[PDB]
RNA sequence: ACCUUAAGAUAUCAGAGGAAAGUCCUACUGAUCAAACAUGCGCUUCCAAUAGUAGAAGGACGUUAAGCAUUUAUCAUUGAACUGUUCAUUGAAGUCAUUGAUGCAAACUCCUUGGUCACACACACAUACGGCGCGGAAGGCGUGUUUGCUGACGUUUCCAUUCCCUUGUUUCAAUCAUUGGUUAAACUGAUUUUUGGGGCCCUUUGUUUCUUCUGCCUGGAGAAGUUUGACACCAAAUUCAAAUUGGUGUUAGGGGAGCUGGGGCCUUUCAAAAAAAUUUUGGAAGGUCUUGGUAGGAACGGGUGGAUCUUAUAAUUUUUGAUUUAU
């Protein structure tokens, strides 16, 4: 329908809180109309253990997607 | 059993039960009956409406006596001590000072208590027809 | 076949709607929106006590019941008498219909019968 | 819908919105979409237990928003009036 | 006078939450089985 | 089909930037400014007062107020009250728009001036300023203007006083300043 | 207050509602628009029962007195997903006759202004 | 074109 | 420079007719429903002292107030003494608060709101209480008429088509005029001009707030105007003002005459049933009382707006369940 306005967050480090407790930081690579996001070089902030080279996050469990860069 | 006579009471309350509850609240702060709403008042047809001897009220919607209302008590001595409660400081319900005087004739309920304490009953109901 | 259409056929009858919180609304039922957005009028909300000493109750349900604004201060149990509570559709869990109505005359889906006759 | 159009009219002004997790956010509203996704700028966040921090931007999914508080002056918006006149749209 | 009129309200005060946390929110788990009812 | 309610122009159905283009132009940027100026102007101009319930005064209340005196009422003509209302509204607007910035002029030569008062190189709201004035750069050092008093600055502006009370001022100053 | 039996959410415009949420928080403000049933409230103040005083509502002085923390927040749009049920509390400031009067007033003014706008924009 | 599921179909079907 | 569209429908069943089986339609006909508008109920609840200095409802994001009672203020590493305790060092985070938070309670101050209406200062009532003054607010129920969601826009070779007083008010008297009733000489009532008196109101605060202009407290006044118009105000830039273009509003309250929609009651006349005598039902006309309206309305129309309804749609962004805190 309407693609979310994330064309300015491309290839910039962001930190988004999975569900209500987890917080994942990575480099955004793409997104879908459901607000699914694929972010590379993830790191589960808590010491903090990396996730993998390429992860996808279902847009249902995303709450906020604040960006840790110039934007 | 002697009924008291009250003047300068508000005529706004409309409903008889609501008026009785409001007047009872102003008579007895923190009363067991006035503070808790949705309580059916004890209708003593021939049980205290309020403690310290308050038995029943008797109001009328007739345009002749609008502000006037009557309080009927359980015992005369209770009624006399109610006057000492007034002690000539103007009791106030809502915002208007009320004047208080003993009624010229006790109420029908007080008459019934006096009669039990049945010809007087039949005479009273027969008197109702002639004056109507 | 949509049972919302059957539910729309009551329209003036006493129901007992039990929400998902646990609170059960009793009152005359007015029109029902096609999303099951019930509108009851002379309602008497209540909260079932679980009858078990150590299991206390729902708490958010008590908060909502009191904040409705109709709870009797002297009431021993949690009941709140008020008029016209509008209930969102998704909150209803089950609706206890009255016992007296007939189901055979109300359950006949007129639209489905019309479609079957047309076909 | 009227509320979505009101949130659209509320662009460029400081709004405060509380999520379903308990957090609170307030700041300039950069962009909003028809599905209640909002982008706040210079937001001052209050995590549920009371701590307050600051971030440059944020993009919160609309499915989590509880309510959004816009400036009070928007009560006089032209799209809140019921009887309206239309310019007779062309062919 | 550009934005002198859209002055927002003061920041909302903080109140301690009275609900369950987003991590602890769930429906009823340990829903017991249906087989036991069939016997008795 | 969605049209702007300020421009009143009927816009062919859009949802993307087409609505971010219309709302970011000039016929929808200042024409939405004139609208809310008028609506806020009204709530400033409103003079309707609360409903008046007049109770019948009693004799005890009337006799004392009748005893004292009658009070004259000051009244103006139509043109005079027009002029006075215009002056009062203008004065209210002028005072409301007034902002005091004495502290900004006082610290004009502070060692860390360009990082705080310039308001474009600040660290909180500088992210917004960072197609469209001799701006003060952040790279200024205190070696520039080692001695501020070398005729560079000017005296502090004298305090303002109310003009309607301008005859209240003392006639002569204590000392003779040239 | 008494409200008409046949009164949907469209009739309760500028009534001062009592909107309840899933998390035990109520909102008390004037309804001015709706839609998914997500309202717009004018001056709604949010109330809640603190966890320290929740225990007084449980079944057992005679009359309960609950101190409810309330926050002031204005012209807020809710989301229909969280709304649980709505109750009515107070009537609008204006009577029904005055409401009809102002509606007729604004309709007359709008018709005249539209006629003048057409007359200007054509010639 | 209704819910985004149809649009995602008209992407996944081509992807496969 | 980006954009050019989800599709359908507009009360419902039953009966008669028209274009074997549907199919559509009927300024067709019944019954139900819904909406609007009139109109009623011995319907139900609510509408503040002035015979007084009050009170009711709701607030305070108000004070006393550091009130009275409890309770809180990190984690890891290393060294030292010590029978867990104390002192120092490195690293890690860290909402502000401790005059806080939480529990309890009271006094005080102040804001908004209301018929602060009229007649009364009264001996009532068991069938318990004339609910038998005028309004207003909110619902409940009933009847009548119209409609079948609703509104702008165009066309008509459609219909429509009004005046008057007034802007403190009320009351008494002097006087003038008019009109009726009885004996135009007398008396009596209704309307009006001028002057004076009494009461109340002026916060009407931009001194009546419908607009402009003149104007006012020893006063309540004068002139002009009233919707394709006028008036007030806002914003700009030309480098003061004026100019224009773009906007937001205001154009009111009361009374009367006509004209007209509705109810109640009465009269007459007509029709049917139980008849030219009686009653009930329907209609026409007239009288009386009341209540509402008074500048738009009908018909046709479409690449017209908006509501409601159905289907996509029970598949991550709202309604076909992860907030009864659980094992």
């Amino acid at each position: 329908v309407s693609t979310p306005e994330l064309k300015k967050y491309m290839d910039k480090k962001i930190l988004l809180n999975i569900n209500g407790s987890r917080k994942v930081a990575g480099i955004l690579r793409g997104y879908d109309i459901f607000l699914n996001v694929v972010l590379d070089d993830a790191m589960e902030i808590n010491n903090n253990h990396q996730l993998g080279l390429q992860t996808v996050i279902r847009g249902n469990s995303i709450i906020s997607l604040e960006a840790l860069d110039a934007i | 059993m002697s009924a008291l006579y009250f003047q300068n009471l508000p005529s706004r309350p409309a409903n008889k039960e609501n008026y009785t509850r409001l007047l009872l609240k102003h008579i007895n702060p923190n009363n067991k009956y006035a503070i808790n709403p949705s309580l059916p008042l004890p209708h003593n047809k021939l049980l205290l409406d309020d403690q310290m001897g308050l038995l029943e009220v008797s109001i009328s919607r007739s345009s002749k006596m609008t502000n006037q209302a009557f309080l009927t008590f359980v015992t005369q001595e209770e009624a006399d001590r109610f006057l000492e409660k007034y002690t000539t400081t103007a009791l106030k319900v809502q915002g208007r000072k009320v004047r208080m005087g003993k009624a010229r004739t006790n109420s029908l309920l007080g008459l019934s208590i006096e009669m039990q304490k049945y010809n007087l009953d039949i005479k009273k109901v027969l008197k109702a027809r002639k004056l109507k | 076949m949509k049972l919302v259409n059957f539910l729309k056929k009551l329209r003036n009858e006493q129901v007992t709607i039990e929400l998902k919180n646990g609170t059960t609304v009793w009152g005359t039922l007015q029109s029902v929106s096609p999303q099951m957005n019930a509108i009851l009028t002379d309602v008497k909300l209540t909260l079932p006590q679980p009858r078990l000493n150590k299991l206390n109750s729902n708490g958010i349900a008590m908060a909502s019941l009191y904040l409705t604004g109709g709870q009797q201060p002297t009431a021993s149990d949690n009941i709140a008498s008020l008029q016209y509570i509008n209930i969102r559709g998704n909150t209803i869990r089950q609706i206890i219909l009255p016992d007296s109505l007939n189901l055979d005359s109300l359950l006949v889906d007129q639209k489905q019968l019309n479609s079957l006759r047309r076909s | 819908g009227i509320p979505v159009k009101l949130l659209n009219e509320a662009q460029g002004h400081i709004v405060s919105l509380e999520l379903t997790t308990g957090a609170t956010y307030r700041g300039k509203l950069v962009e909003s979409e028809d599905s209640m996704n909002v982008q706040l700028r210079d937001v001052i966040a209050t995590e549920p237990q009371g701590a307050v921090t600051h971030m440059d931007q944020i993009f919160v999914r609309g499915s989590q928003i509880k309510f959004i508080v816009v400036p009070d002056l928007l009560k006089n918006a032209p799209l809140f009036k019921k009887n309206s006149s239309r310019p007779m749209p062309p062919i | 006078d550009v934005s002198r009129l859209f002055k927002p309200r003061p920041p909302l005060s903080y109140k301690r939450p009275t609900d369950y946390p987003y991590a602890k929110r769930q429906t009823n788990p340990n829903i017991t089985g249906v087989a036991n009812l069939l016997s008795t | 089909k969605f049209y702007c309610d300020y421009c009143d122009t009927y816009l062919t159905h859009d949802s993307p930037s087409v609505r971010k283009t219309h709302c970011s132009g000039r016929k929808h940027k200042e024409n939405v400014k004139d609208y809310y100026r008028n609506k806020a102007r009204d709530i400033i101009n409103k003079h309707n007062h609360k409903r008046r319930h007049i109770g019948k005064r009693g004799r005890k209340e009337r006799e004392n107020s009748s005893q004292n005196e009658t009070l004259k009422v000051t009244c103006l003509s139509n043109k005079e009250k027009r002029h006075i209302m215009h002056v009062k509204k203008m004065n209210q607007k002028e005072l409301a728009q007034t902002s005091i910035d004495t502290l900004k002029l006082l610290y004009d030569g502070s060692p860390g001036y360009s990082k705080v008062f310039v308001d474009a190189n600040r660290f909180d709201i500088g992210d917004l300023v960072k197609r469209a004035q001799t701006s003060r750069s952040r790279d200024e050092t205190c070696e520039s203007n080692p001695f501020p008093r070398l005729n560079n600055p000017k005296k502090l502006e004298p305090p303002k006083i109310l003009s309607q009370w301008s005859n209240t001022i003392p006639k002569t100053s204590i000392f003779y300043s040239v | 207050i008494q409200v008409a039996h046949s009164s949907r959410l469209a009739n309760l415009i500028d009534y001062k509602l009592r909107v309840l949420t899933q998390d035990g928080r109520v909102y008390i403000g004037q309804l001015m628009a709706f839609d998914h049933m997500n309202l717009v409230l004018n001056e709604c103040i949010e109330e809640r029962v603190p966890k320290t005083q929740l225990d007084k509502l449980r079944p057992r002085g005679t009359t309960l007195n609950i101190k409810v923390e309330k926050r002031v927040l204005g012209l807020t749009i809710l989301r229909g997903e969280q709304i649980l049920s709505t109750v009515v509390e107070d009537k609008p400031l204006l009577s029904k006759k005055e409401r009809l009067v102002r509606d007729k007033k604004e309709k007359k003014q709008a018709q005249k202004q539209t006629k003048l706008r057409k007359e200007k924009e054509k010639k | 074109m209704s819910t985004p599921a149809a649009e995602q179909r008209k992407l996944v079907e081509q992807l496969m």
